[PDB]
C-alpha cells in the first residue's frame, strides 16, 4: 500500500507548508500578531495526515505486495475468506435514537433527559459491541 | 460600453470607487472572454462530434496529451498572476489611509439603527476646524475581577461618542452630512452585534463590529474624496437580527461652505432635520423612506 | 444626579429607540409605551435579562442580562424621569435591595402564593404553559428584588399587583416562599423535578419496570 | 375592597362576604368564613381592563351594565367541570383553565375560545356603596359552575 | 406561527395606568387624573390634576397645547404648553419624580373605575381619550375592622 | 390471503377485509372535518384538518381504484 | 448467516451460511418447515464463540 | 425557498413577517446544504463505490448504517425548531457571533438548530 501512504504524505507536506508560511506571514503583516485561531488548525491539519500517514507507512513496510497492489494481478489470487461482515443489525437506529435523545434534552438543558440519553447511548452501544459475541443461554 | 459591461455597478463618487470600477470592467471582460472560449468549445463538440448515423467503428482511444496539459495549466496560472497584481494594486489604494484627515465620521451601529456623530473636522485650506470628542461621556461606561481582561462583556468602552450626532428612528432615517471634495474618515463600531456600512456608489463596504481593537479588526476607512453632491443611499449587508432589512441610512453631499453652515445649526441646538432644511435641503431622506410600522398587509 | 440621567438616555439611544422610539412614546406593532412604566419595570426586564427583546413571538425568554448593575439603574433612572412610576425597593446604602425583602412569615406566603401565583406556575414555583405559545417560567433563579419588581409591573401575561392590592408585607412574605421553597432539598429523595405525577409515571416506566422486566429475563428463559 | 386598590390590567379573587359573617375572632364568625372560603361557586374574579382597550368589549345580552366603569367581575369556576380557572392573561384577555386548557375571552363576556368549554362563565354585577367599598349588584343571572341535565 | 405578522408581543399595549392616544401627530401617553379619594364620589369643587406626555412624532416643526376640555369641569393650563421638535411635553408631576400642570375643578363627582371624556387639541385635531382616575405609589388606604359579626 | 403473501397465515388471524379499512378511512375524515365546528376562533387548525382529511380520503380513493383495475389484490 | 464474505477463485463473493438440518447433494440446504418457534439468526447463539476459559 | 421567492417578488411584506423571512433562509441553507448535499455524497458512495473497487460490502456495514439515522435524526431534529412556538433558527446558516448568542437569541429554534 505505498501509494495509499504516499497520498497522506502529499496533503501532509502542503499542510506543513501552508501552516509554517502562514503563521510567520501573519506574526509579521496581520494585525495583532499571529492569527490564532486560524493557524491552530492549520498546524493540527497536518497531524490528520501525518497521523494516518506515518501509521500507513508502518503497515506498508511490514506486509508484502497485496493482491490489490499488484499491476498484473489474476483474481483468483485474493480468493480466500475476507473476513466477518455484519448481516443485519437494528441496535444502530438505537443508537442514533439514543444519541438524538440527549441531544434534544442538551438543546433544550433538561439535565434529566440529558441523563436518559447517555445512559440509553451506553446501552444502545453495548448491544452493538455485543451482538456478535453473547453466549447462548445457559438456562 | 462601460454602463452594459458593468453589469450593474454604480458609476461611483470617490476617485477609490472609481478606480475599483475599472478593475471590474476588465475582470468581466476577462471573464467573458475565457467564458466564451469554453463554452465556443462545448458547443463545437456538441454539434460536430455527435455520433454520426453511418459510423460503424468505435473513435480512436486517445486519453493522454502531454504537450497540451502542460500548455492549459501554464495559461490559466499567468492570467491569474496578472489579475493578481492589478487586485493588490487596487487594494492597496483602496485601504490607504491618510494621516491628517479632515473630516472624522464616527459610525455606530446598532439593533436596528444608525448613529452618525462628528468626531473632528479640521480643513485642509483651515476655513473651518471643529473638535467633537466628548470624554465626559465615554468614560460613564466603565465596569470592572471582571471576566474578560478585568471588565465585564458590558464595558462599552469602545464605543465613542461626540457633541453632534445624528440618531437613526424607526419613523426617520439617519441622514449623514458629509462636504463635497473632502476626505472622509469612517470609524465604525457596533454595539451588540455585527452590521455591514455600505453605500453602494461608495462601491466599498466593510463589516461593523463590536470591540473591534480585541477582535484585531481595522475598522477605520477612508475616501480621499466625494467628487459630486447628492443624496447617497446606504444599507445594512451583514445580517444582524429581526430588522436587517429595515435600518437603512442616507449619505447627504453639500458643498464645503454648506457643510460649515450646517455643523452651525446643530451646533446651536437644532435637530438634523431642521438643519438640512436651514440650508436649503430636503428635511428628510430622499433616496430612502422609513418602513411602515405594519408588520405586514394582514396586521 | 443628573449624569444618572444623561448615561441612561445614552443606553437608551443606542439600546431601545428602535422598539420604543427616542422620546419612548413606543413604536406601533414593534414596541409599547415606556411612559409610565417606572424604574421598576426597567429594573427586572434589564436585570432578568429579558430586555432588549430581539425578535417577536408568543413571549420574549429570559437570557444572559446586556447592561451591568450600574447600567440598570442608569437605563431606569431615564425612564423613571419620564412620567414617573413604581420604583425597585432599596437599602440603606442605596444598592438594590435583596436580603430586607425576605419576609418573616413564610406561611402567610404560602396561603398568598397558592391564592394568587401557583395557578400560571406551580405550588413548588417550576412554571406553566399558558394559552398559546406562551409560558409562565421557573422561579428558582429570581432574586427576591426580581420577584418584587415582577408583582409590582406585572409582565407581559401577569395581572399587576399593585402595593393596594398586595400591600409590601404581603409581596415580602410571598417572596419569602418563593425563595424558600427553591432551596429546600427534597425530602424523600430525587424531586423528579417538581412537576407531580408526570415525571413519577416517566420515571417509573424507565426504572422501575425496566429494572423489573429487565430481572425477568435474567431468571426466565428464552424462546 | 375599594375599586383604586387594583391597577389596570390586575386580577384577584374576591370572596361574598357580609357584615354579620364577622372578622373571624369568635368561634362563630370562623365557621361563618370557612363556608365562604369552602364555598365552591364562591370564588370570582375582579379583573380591571385597561381603558385603552375599553372599545373592543362586547356585552352579553342582559349582562350590558353588569361592569362598574372598566372593572369585570367574571366567576372563578370553570363552566366545563368546574375547576378554578383563573390564568388571566393581562394583554391577551384570555382566562385560561389549567386542568383542561380551556380559554375564555374576558373581552367577550368570558366567551370560550379553546378547549372543551361551551359556555361563557357567569358574570357577576358589582357597583359600589356609599362607603366607597366594591359589592355586588346582585345574583348571578344563570347558574355557576359545570352544567347538568337541568340547566337552563 | 407565533411569530408571524400577528404576534402576542408587538400588539401587547403598555403595562400602565394611562391611555395611549393619538392626536393626529401627538402622540399621548400614560394620560390619567391623579384624584385621592375618600368617600364613593369625589364632590365637586374639589381639584384634582391631569397628568400625561405629550410626543411630536414629526421632528420637522413644533406644536403648542391648547383648549383642552371635557364634560367633568374646567380644565386650566399654566406654563409654556410648546413641545419641541422631537422632544416631550411632561404635565404634571407624577409620583416617583424626585413646570407645567393641567388643574380640574370638577362640577359633578367622579369615582374611580369609570371613564370620562377628555378633548385634546394642539393644532390639526381633536380626539377623545376617555381619561380614567388612576392611583400612583399611595399606600392601601386602612380599612375598619369588622366586628364579631 | 395465502402463504406467499402471509406465510403464517394458518398461524393466526392474517385477514383484515378492505372495506373495513376503506370504510374506517372516511370516517377518519368525516371525524376530521367535523371537528371544525368548535369554539376555536384561529383557522390554522382548521387547514391542517382540511389537509389531512383530504390526504386520507385521496389514499382511499387511490386504494379503491387501484382495486377495482385489478392492479392490486 | 455467518457473517463471513468468501471470494470464489473466478471472483464471486458468497457469504457463508450454516444449515439449521440436513442438506440435498450440494452445499445448499433442504428448506425446513415453520414450527411456531423462534429461529437462530446470530452465530454466537449457536456456540460458535465457544468459551474464554475457566478461571477467575 | 418558494415562499422567500414570492414574497421577494413585490415591495413590502404581503403573507410574510421579518422573523419567519429571516427563519426561512436559515432553514433554507442548513437543509440545503447539510441535509441534502452533504449526504447526498454518501448516497451515491454507498452506491456504487464498493461496486466500483469490486467489494462485496463496505468496511463498517454496521457503522454505515449507523451514519444514515443519525443523519436522519439529526436533521430532523434541526428542522423541528418550526414547531416551536418562537420558531426555527433565523440567523443564517453561517450562525455568526454574536448573533447566535443567547441574549441575541434566546429562542430554543437556535439551540435545535445546534445539536
Ligand atoms: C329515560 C331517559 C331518557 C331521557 C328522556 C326522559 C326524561 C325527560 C322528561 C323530564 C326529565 O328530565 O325528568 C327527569 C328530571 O326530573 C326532575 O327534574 C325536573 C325538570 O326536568 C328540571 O329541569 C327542573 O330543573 C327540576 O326542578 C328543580 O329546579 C326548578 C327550577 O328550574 C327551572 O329553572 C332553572 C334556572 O332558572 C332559575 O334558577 C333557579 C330556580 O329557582 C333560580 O335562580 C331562579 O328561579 C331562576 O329563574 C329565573 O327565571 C326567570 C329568568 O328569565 C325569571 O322568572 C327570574 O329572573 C328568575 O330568576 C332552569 O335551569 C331549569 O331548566 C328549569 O327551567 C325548581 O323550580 C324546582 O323546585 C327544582 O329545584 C324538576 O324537578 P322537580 O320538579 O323537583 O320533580 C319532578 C319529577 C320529574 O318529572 C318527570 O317527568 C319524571 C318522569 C320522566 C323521567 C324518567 C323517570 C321515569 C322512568 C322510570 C322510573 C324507569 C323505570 O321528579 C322525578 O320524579 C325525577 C326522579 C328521578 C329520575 C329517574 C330515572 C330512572 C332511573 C334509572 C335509570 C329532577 O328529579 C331531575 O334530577 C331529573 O333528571
Ligand atoms: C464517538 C465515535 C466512536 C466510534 C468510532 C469508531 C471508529 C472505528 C471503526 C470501527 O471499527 O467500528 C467498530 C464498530 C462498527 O460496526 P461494524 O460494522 O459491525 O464493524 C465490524 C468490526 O470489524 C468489528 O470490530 P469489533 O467488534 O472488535 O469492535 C471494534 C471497536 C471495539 O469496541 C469496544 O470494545 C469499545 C467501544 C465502545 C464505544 C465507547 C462508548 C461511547 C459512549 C461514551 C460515554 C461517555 C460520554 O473498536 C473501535 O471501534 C474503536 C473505539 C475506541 C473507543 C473510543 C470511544 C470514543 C468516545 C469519546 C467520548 C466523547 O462499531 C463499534 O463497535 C463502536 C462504535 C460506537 C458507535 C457509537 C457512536 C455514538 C457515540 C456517542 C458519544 C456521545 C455520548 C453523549
Ligand atoms: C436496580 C434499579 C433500582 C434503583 C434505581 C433508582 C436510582 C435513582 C437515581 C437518583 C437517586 C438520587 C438520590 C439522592 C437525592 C438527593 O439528595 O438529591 C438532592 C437534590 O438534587 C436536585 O437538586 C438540583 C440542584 O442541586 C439544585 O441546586 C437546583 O435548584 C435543582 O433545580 C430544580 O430546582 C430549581 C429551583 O430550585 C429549578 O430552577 C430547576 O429547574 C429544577 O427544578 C436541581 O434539580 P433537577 O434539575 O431536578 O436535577 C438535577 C440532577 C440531574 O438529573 C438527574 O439526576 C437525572 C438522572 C436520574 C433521574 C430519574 C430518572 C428519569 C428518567 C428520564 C426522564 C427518561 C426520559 C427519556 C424519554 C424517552 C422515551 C419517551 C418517548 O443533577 C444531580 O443531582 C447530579 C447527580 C448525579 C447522579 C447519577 C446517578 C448514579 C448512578 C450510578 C449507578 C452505579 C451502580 C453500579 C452497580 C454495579 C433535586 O432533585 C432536589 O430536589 C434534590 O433535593
Ligand atoms: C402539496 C402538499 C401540501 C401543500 C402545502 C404547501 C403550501 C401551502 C401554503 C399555505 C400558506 C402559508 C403562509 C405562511 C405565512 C403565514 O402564515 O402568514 C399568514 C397569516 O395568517 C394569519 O392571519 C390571517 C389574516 O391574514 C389576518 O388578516 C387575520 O387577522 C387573521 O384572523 C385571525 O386573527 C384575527 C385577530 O387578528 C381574528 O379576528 C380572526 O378570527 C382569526 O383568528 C387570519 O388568521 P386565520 O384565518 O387563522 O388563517 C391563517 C393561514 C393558515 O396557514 C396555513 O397555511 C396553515 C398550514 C396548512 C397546511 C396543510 C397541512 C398538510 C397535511 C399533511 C402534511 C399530510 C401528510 C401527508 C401523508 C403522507 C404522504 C402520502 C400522500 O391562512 C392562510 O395562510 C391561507 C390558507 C391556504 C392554505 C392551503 C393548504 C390546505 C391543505 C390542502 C391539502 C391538499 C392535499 C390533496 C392531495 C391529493 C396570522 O397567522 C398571521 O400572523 C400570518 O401572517
Ligand atoms: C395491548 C392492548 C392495550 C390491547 C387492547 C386491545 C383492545 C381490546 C382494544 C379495545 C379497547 C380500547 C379502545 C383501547 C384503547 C387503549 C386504551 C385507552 C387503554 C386503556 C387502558 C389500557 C388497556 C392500557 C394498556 C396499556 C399497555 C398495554 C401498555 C403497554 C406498554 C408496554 C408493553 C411497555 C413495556 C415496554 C417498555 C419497558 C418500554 C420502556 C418504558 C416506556 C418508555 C414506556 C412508555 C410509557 C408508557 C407506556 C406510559 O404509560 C407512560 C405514562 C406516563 C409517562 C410516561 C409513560 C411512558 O413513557
Ligand atoms: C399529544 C402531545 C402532547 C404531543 C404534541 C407535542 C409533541 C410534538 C411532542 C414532542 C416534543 C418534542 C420532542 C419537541 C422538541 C423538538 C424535537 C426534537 C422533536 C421532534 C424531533 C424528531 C422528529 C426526531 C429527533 C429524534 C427523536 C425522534 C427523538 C426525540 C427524543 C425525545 C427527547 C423525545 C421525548 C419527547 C417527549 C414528548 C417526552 C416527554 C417525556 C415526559 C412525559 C417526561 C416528563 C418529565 C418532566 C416534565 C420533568 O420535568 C422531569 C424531571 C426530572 C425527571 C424526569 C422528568 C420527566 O420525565
Ligand atoms: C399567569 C397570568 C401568571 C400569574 C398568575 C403569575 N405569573 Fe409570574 N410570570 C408569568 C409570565 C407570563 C412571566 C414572564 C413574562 C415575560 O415577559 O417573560 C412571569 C414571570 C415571573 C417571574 C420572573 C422569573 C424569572 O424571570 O426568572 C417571577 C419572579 C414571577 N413571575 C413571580 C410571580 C409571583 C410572585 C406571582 C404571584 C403574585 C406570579 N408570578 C403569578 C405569569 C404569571
Ligand atoms: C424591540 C426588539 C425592542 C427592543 C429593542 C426593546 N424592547 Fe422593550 N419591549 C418590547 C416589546 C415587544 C414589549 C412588550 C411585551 C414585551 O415583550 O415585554 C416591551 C416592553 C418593555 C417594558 C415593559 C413595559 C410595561 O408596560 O411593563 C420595559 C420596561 C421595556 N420594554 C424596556 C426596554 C429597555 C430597557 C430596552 C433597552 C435594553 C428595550 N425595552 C428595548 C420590545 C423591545
Ligand atoms: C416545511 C416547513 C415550512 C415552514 C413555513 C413557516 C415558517 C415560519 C414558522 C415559525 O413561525
Ligand atoms: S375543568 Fe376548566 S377546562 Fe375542564
Ligand atoms: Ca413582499
Ligand atoms: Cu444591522
Ligand atoms: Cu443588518
Amino acid at each position: 500500500m505505498h501509494i495509499e501512504a504516499r497520498l497522506f504524505e502529499i496533503l501532509t507536506a502542503f499542510f506543513a507548508l501552508a501552516a509554517v508560511v502562514y503563521a510567520v506571514l501573519t506574526a509579521m503583516f496581520a494585525t495583532g500578531g499571529v492569527e490564532w485561531a486560524g493557524t491552530t488548525a492549520l498546524v493540527l491539519t497536518t497531524g490528520l495526515t501525518l497521523i494516518t500517514g506515518t501509521f500507513f507507512r508502518f503497515v506498508a513496510r511490514r506486509l508484502d505486495t497485496r493482491p490489490e497492489d499488484y499491476e498484473d494481478a489474476e483474481i483468483s489470487d485474493g480468493a480466500g475468506e475476507l473476513g466477518f461482515f455484519a448481516p443485519h443489525s437494528w441496535w444502530p437506529i438505537l443508537i442514533s435514537l439514543s444519541f438524538s435523545t440527549a441531544a434534544v434534552g442538551a438543546a433544550l438543558w433538561l439535565p434529566w433527559l440529558i441523563a436518559a440519553g447517555v445512559a440509553f447511548v451506553i446501552t444502545s452501544v453495548c448491544g452493538l459491541v455485543f451482538e456478535y459475541y453473547w453466549g447462548p443461554e445457559k438456562h | 460600453w462601460s454602463d452594459a459591461l458593468a453589469l450593474g455597478w454604480p458609476t461611483g463618487i470617490t476617485p477609490e470607487a472609481k478606480l475599483n470600477r475599472e478593475l471590474w470592467i476588465g475582470s468581466v471582460i476577462a471573464s467573458f472572454a475565457v467564458g466564451a472560449i469554453v463554452w465556443g468549445l462545448i458547443f463545437w463538440t456538441s454539434a460536430f462530434h455527435r455520433k454520426k448515423a453511418t459510423d460503424t467503428e468505435l473513435p480512436r482511444q486517445f486519453g493522454y496529451n502531454m504537450p497540451l496539459e502542460l500548455t492549459l495549466t501554464v495559461i490559466p496560472f499567468l492570467i491569474i498572476s496578472v489579475l493578481f497584481y492589478f487586485t493588490v494594486v487596487v487594494q492597496e489604494r483602496m485601504m490607504h489611509k491618510d494621516p491628517n484627515p479632515e473630516v472624522v465620521i464616527d459610525v455606530t451601529a446598532f439593533q436596528w439603527n444608525w448613529k452618525f456623530g462628528y468626531q473632528k473636522i479640521a480643513f485642509a485650506d483651515g476655513s473651518f476646524d471643529y473638535d467633537g470628542a466628548d470624554p465626559e461621556r465615554k468614560e460613564a461606561m466603565t465596569s470592572r475581577v471582571g471576566p474578560i481582561r478585568g471588565m465585564t462583556p458590558e464595558d462599552r468602552t469602545y464605543l465613542n461618542f461626540d457633541k453632534i450626532e445624528t440618531l437613526g428612528t424607526s419613523s426617520e432615517i439617519p441622514v449623514l452630512v458629509l462636504p463635497a471634495g473632502k476626505r472622509i474618515e469612517f470609524v465604525l463600531n457596533s454595539a451588540d452585534v455585527i452590521h455591514g456600512f455600505w453605500v453602494p456608489e461608495f462601491l466599498f463596504k466593510r463589516d461593523v463590529l463590536p470591540e473591534p481593537k480585541a477582535n484585531n479588526s481595522d475598522n477605520v476607512f477612508q475616501v480621499s474624496e466625494i467628487q459630486q453632491t447628492g443624496a447617497f443611499v446606504g444599507r445594512c449587508t451583514e445580517m444582524c437580527g429581526t430588522f436587517h432589512a429595515m435600518m437603512n441610512f442616507e449619505v447627504r453631499v453639500v458643498e464645503p461652505n454648506d457643510f460649515k453652515a450646517y455643523i452651525d445649526q446643530r451646533n446651536a441646538g437644532k435637530t438634523n432635520a431642521e438643519a438640512l432644511a436651514a440650508i436649503n435641503q430636503p428635511p428628510l431622506a430622499i433616496t430612502t423612506e422609513p418602513f411602515e410600522s405594519r408588520r405586514g398587509e394582514l396586521v | 444626579q443628573s449624569a444618572l440621567l444623561r448615561t441612561g438616555k445614552q443606553l437608551f439611544e443606542t439600546s431601545c429607540v428602535s422598539c420604543h422610539g427616542a422620546n419612548l412614546q413606543g413604536v406601533p406593532d414593534r414596541g409599547p409605551s415606556l411612559i409610565g412604566t417606572g424604574e421598576a419595570a426597567v429594573y427586572f426586564q434589564v436585570s432578568t435579562g429579558r430586555m432588549p427583546a430581539m425578535r417577536g413571538e408568543a413571549q420574549a425568554p429570559s437570557k444572559p442580562p446586556h447592561f451591568d448593575e450600574s447600567q440598570i439603574d442608569a437605563l431606569g433612572a431615564y425612564v423613571q424621569a419620564n412620567g414617573g412610576g413604581p420604583t425597585v425597593p432599596r437599602d440603606d446604602h442605596g444598592a438594590v435591595a435583596q436580603e430586607s425583602l425576605i419576609g418573616g412569615d413564610v406561611a402567610r406566603g404560602g396561603d398568598l402564593f397558592r391564592l394568587n401565583c401557583a395557578s400560571c406556575h406551580n405550588f413548588t414555583g417550576k412554571g406553566g404553559a399558558l394559552s398559546s405559545g406562551k409560558y409562565a417560567p421557573d422561579l428558582g433563579d429570581a432574586n427576591p428584588a426580581q420577584i418584587y419588581t415582577a408583582m409590582l409591573t406585572g409582565p407581559q401575561n401577569m395581572p399587576k399587583f399593585s402595593d393596594r392590592q398586595l400591600t409590601p408585607d404581603e409581596k415580602r412574605d410571598i417572596v419569602a416562599y418563593v425563595r424558600e421553597s427553591a432551596e429546600t432539598p427534597s425530602y424523600g429523595g430525587y424531586g423528579l423535578g417538581g412537576f407531580g405525577p408526570a415525571p413519577e409515571g416517566m420515571a417509573m416506566w424507565i426504572i422501575g419496570m425496566v429494572a423489573a422486566i429487565g430481572v425477568a429475563m435474567w431468571i426466565g428463559s428464552r424462546a | 375592597m375599594r375599586p383604586e386598590d387594583i391597577d389596570a390590567g390586575g386580577m384577584e379573587t374576591v370572596f361574598p362576604w357580609r357584615e354579620s359573617d364577622g372578622d373571624g375572632t369568635t368561634v362563630e364568625s370562623e365557621h361563618k368564613l370557612t363556608e365562604i372560603a369552602m364555598g365552591v361557586r364562591n370564588p370570582v374574579m375582579l379583573i380591571r381592563i385597561k381603558p385603552a382597550d375599553m372599545h373592543r368589549v362586547i356585552k352579553r345580552k342582559g349582562q350590558e351594565s353588569f361592569n362598574f366603569g372598566e372593572l369585570f367581575a367574571y366567576t372563578k369556576v370553570c363552566s366545563h367541570l368546574g375547576c378554578p380557572s383563573s390564568l388571566y392573561e393581562q394583554q391577551t384577555y384570555r382566562i385560561l383553565c389549567p386542568c383542561h386548557q380551556s380559554q375564555f375571552d374576558a373581552l367577550e363576556f368570558a366567551k370560550p375560545i379553546f378547549g372543551p368549554a361551551a359556555r361563557a362563565l357567569a358574570q357577576l354585577p358589582i357597583t359600589i356603596d356609599e362607603d366607597g367599598y366594591l359589592v355586588a349588584n346582585g345574583d348571578f343571572v344563570e347558574p355557576v359552575g359545570p352544567a347538568f341535565w337541568e340547566r337552563k | 406561527c407565533s411569530a408571524g405578522q400577528i404576534s402576542q408581543t408587538t400588539t401587547q399595549e403598555p403595562a400602565v395606568n394611562g391611555v395611549n392616544a393619538q392626536a393626529g401627530q401627538v402622540s399621548l401617553r400614560n394620560v390619567h387624573l391623579r384624584a385621592p379619594q375618600q368617600t364613593d364620589y369625589v364632590e365637586p369643587g374639589t381639584t384634582v390634576e391631569l397628568l400625561f406626555v405629550a410626543a411630536n412624532d414629526s421632528t420637522e416643526g413644533s406644536n403648542k397645547l391648547k383648549s383642552i376640555t371635557s364634560d367633568v369641569g374646567e380644565v386650566t393650563l399654566t406654563g409654556d404648553s410648546t413641545v419641541p421638535a422631537d422632544g416631550v411635553l411632561i404635565v404634571g408631576e407624577p409620583d416617583g419624580q424626585i413646570a407645567v400642570t393641567a388643574e380640574v375643578e370638577l362640577t359633578k363627582p367622579i369615582t374611580n373605575g369609570l371613564l370620562y371624556d377628555f378633548t385634546f387639541t394642539f393644532e390639526d385635531g381633536e380626539t377623545t381619550v376617555a381619561v380614567p382616575i388612576s392611583a400612583g405609589e399611595q399606600p392601601r388606604r386602612p380599612v375598619p375592622p369588622a366586628g364579631p359579626g | 390471503v395465502d402463504v406467499e403473501d402471509v406465510p403464517s397465515a394458518e398461524w393466526g388471524w392474517s385477514h383484515m377485509p378492505i372495506g373495513v379499512m376503506h370504510i374506517g378511512g372516511l370516517l377518519s375524515a368525516a371525524f376530521l372535518l367535523v371537528m371544525m365546528r368548535g369554539n376555536h376562533v384561529g383557522h390554522v387548525e382548521d387547514w391542517f384538518l382540511i389537509g389531512f382529511a383530504a390526504v386520507i380520503v385521496a389514499l382511499v380513493g387511490r386504494n379503491w381504484w387501484l382495486r377495482r383495475r385489478g392492479w392490486i389484490r | 448467516e455467518t457473517g463471513i464474505i468468501k471470494r470464489l477463485p473466478h471472483g464471486a463473493y458468497v457469504e457463508l451460511h450454516q444449515p439449521l438440518g440436513p442438506v440435498d447433494e450440494h452445499g445448499h440446504p433442504i428448506p425446513l418447515e415453520y414450527a411456531g418457534a423462534p429461529l437462530p439468526k446470530r452465530m454466537n447463539k449457536l456456540g460458535s464463540g465457544g468459551a474464554p476459559g475457566t478461571g477467575s | 425557498a418558494l415562499f422567500m421567492r414570492t414574497e421577494l417578488a413585490m415591495p413590502g411584506l404581503q403573507f410574510l413577517s421579518n422573523e419567519q423571512f429571516n427563519q426561512l433562509f436559515t432553514m433554507h441553507g442548513t437543509v440545503m446544504l447539510l441535509f441534502y448535499a452533504t449526504p447526498i455524497v454518501f448516497g451515491f458512495a454507498n452506491l456504487v463505490l464498493p461496486l466500483q473497487i469490486g467489494a462485496p460490502d463496505v468496511a463498517f456495514p454496521r457503522l454505515n448504517a449507523l451514519s444514515f439515522w443519525l443523519f436522519l435524526f439529526g436533521a430532523l431534529i434541526a428542522i423541528a425548531g418550526f414547531i416551536t412556538p418562537g420558531g426555527a433558527a433565523d440567523f443564517g446558516w453561517t450562525a455568526y457571533s454574536p448573533l447566535t448568542d443567547a441574549i441575541h437569541s434566546p429562542g430554543a429554534g437556535g439551540d435545535l438548530w445546534i445539536m
